[PDB]
């Protein structure tokens, strides 16, 4: 989702199905590279539960 | 057939599978009774 070498253009925006698996922010959010991480319907700490 | 062995030659199930949403596959390898819900 993130480590992938070549992204789409926005004009060609890709989309993945994420299902039947465990979805942590525990790595994701804490990787200091993300200049933006802005959540609208839930707060960043409440994603894991 | 001639080779004195049994092997698969047809999988005549379907012709398209567009939006896939669940998948599982096992590790690879009388009365049989089942209930489905
Ligand atoms: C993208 O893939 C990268 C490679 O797997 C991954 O980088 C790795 O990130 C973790 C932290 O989440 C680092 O873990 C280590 O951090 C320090 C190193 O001194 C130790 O305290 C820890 O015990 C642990 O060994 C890895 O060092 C780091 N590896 C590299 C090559 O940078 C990213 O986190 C992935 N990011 C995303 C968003 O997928
Ligand atoms: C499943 O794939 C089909 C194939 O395109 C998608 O169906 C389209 O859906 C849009 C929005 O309702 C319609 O305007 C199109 O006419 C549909 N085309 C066809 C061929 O059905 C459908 O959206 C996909 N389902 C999901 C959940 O993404
Ligand atoms: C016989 O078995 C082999 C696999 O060992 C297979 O390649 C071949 O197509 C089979 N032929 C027939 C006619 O069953």
């Amino acid at each position: 989702v993130f480590n992938a070498t070549r992204f789409a253009s926005v004009y060609a925006w890709n989309r993945k199905r994420i299902s039947n698996c465990v979805a942590d922010y525990s790595v994701l959010y804490n990787s200091a590279s993300f200049s933006t991480f802005k959540c609208y319907g839930v707060s960043p700490t409440k994603l894991n539960d | 057939k001639n080779n004195k062995s049994w092997m698969k030659s047809e999988f005549r199930v379907y012709s398209s599978a567009n939006n896939c949403t669940f998948e599982y596959v096992s590790q690879p390898f009388n009365l049989r009774e089942f209930v489905f819900k």
